[PDB]
């Protein structure tokens, strides 16, 4: 259990390449 | 320049053809019509751009780019402007290790460059990673590529996880998660681009000459490959893009690269390895069996 850690979570990332601006 | 002999008249078999472009996960819709259909119009539109590559039609990778771009842009859709957009350098680009990606957890815990940092989390605190740094070489400066995090303490984070869903809100949570989820992938600073796509530049350039052995055009290629895919020049689509181009370059030669095998997702094996590293394997990755 690598990343089984979020087990249902309603927050789950979704999964593929997202962009964000540099903080 | 020199005219190329062009795409070969002796193709791929069908079912080979159909599964050019694919992601074939370890651990799982290469089968599905939909996809039979898309990976036979990349291998199509692959040997299009290779026949105008071998006539001196398309000079520069960025134009070898472009035209992997419109290929899988009509394949589209409001994602439309970030498959058709490069990344620019008032961003990051992160890529949380989810399904589909659950398969690479593993290869990063049990790399053997990995090593353990803390990566600290305003919201989860310190946590303990397996981490993979790829980096490049070029011009005699190293240039840090994309980073591979898996945080270890699994029993902690759900539990953690929990209370933070109640106390901010799902909302703010995958707001959170979705840039700074435990296991992701940090890509190549976009700062970087302007130099590497120069560097692509370069060696699709001498890709294009008419006087190589095919061992060194099928390292030219791989090297192409990993550079365009680590780059991740796009906001999205890049690793589609990197295998169009590596594979139109191929068929310019009169080469029919076969469908990488499976369980092997290209532009991720090259995220997880050096650059010679990757083109001395790149061979093993593509199915050249007859049986």
């Amino acid at each position: 259990k690598f990343g089984d850690w979020d087990e249902n979570n309603p927050s789950s990332a979704d999964g593929y390449t997202h962009i964000f601006n540099k903080v | 320049f020199r005219a190329l002999p062009g795409p070969s008249q002796r193709q791929l078999e069908v079912y080979d053809q159909c599964l050019i472009g694919a992601a074939r996960w370890p651990d799982d819709k290469s089968n599905t019509p939909e996809n039979r259909a898309y990976c036979q119009s990349m291998y199509n539109s692959i040997r299009s751009a290779g026949d105008e590559i071998s006539r001196g039609g398309i000079t520069s990778f960025e134009e070898l780019w472009g035209r992997a771009t419109e290929w899988r842009l009509s394949k589209l859709e409001p994602l439309y402007s970030a498959f058709a957009s490069e990344r620019t350098s008032d961003t990051d680009a992160v890529t949380p290790l989810v399904k589909p990606y659950k398969s690479v957890l593993a290869r990063v815990v049990d790399h053997e460059d990995a090593h353990d940092e803390i990566m600290q989390d305003n919201l989860f605190g310190d946590l303990n990673v397996k981490v993979y740094r790829q980096t490049a070489y070029l011009h005699g400066n190293v240039i840090p590529l994309n980073t591979f995090r898996v945080a270890t303490d699994t029993e902690y984070l759900r539990d953690r996880v929990a209370h933070l869903r109640t106390e901010l809100g799902a909302k703010a949570l995958k707001q959170h998660l979705q840039r700074y989820n435990p296991d992701r992938i940090d890509h190549t600073n976009a700062s970087y681009l302007p130099i590497i796509k120069d560097h692509l530049n370069d060696l699709y350039r001498q890709a294009i000459s008419s006087d190589l052995s095919q061992a060194e055009l099928i390292s030219l290629i791989a090297r192409t490959h990993w550079w365009a895919a680590s780059a991740m020049p796009d906001q999205r689509g890049s690793a589609a893009k990197a295998e169009f181009a590596a594979r139109a370059i191929a068929s310019a030669h009169g080469i029919e690269l076969p469908p990488f095998r499976n369980g092997n997702v290209s532009d991720i094996e090259a995220m997880l390895s050096g650059e010679e590293e990757f083109v001395e394997k790149y061979r093993s990755l593509l199915d050249s069996d007859c049986f």
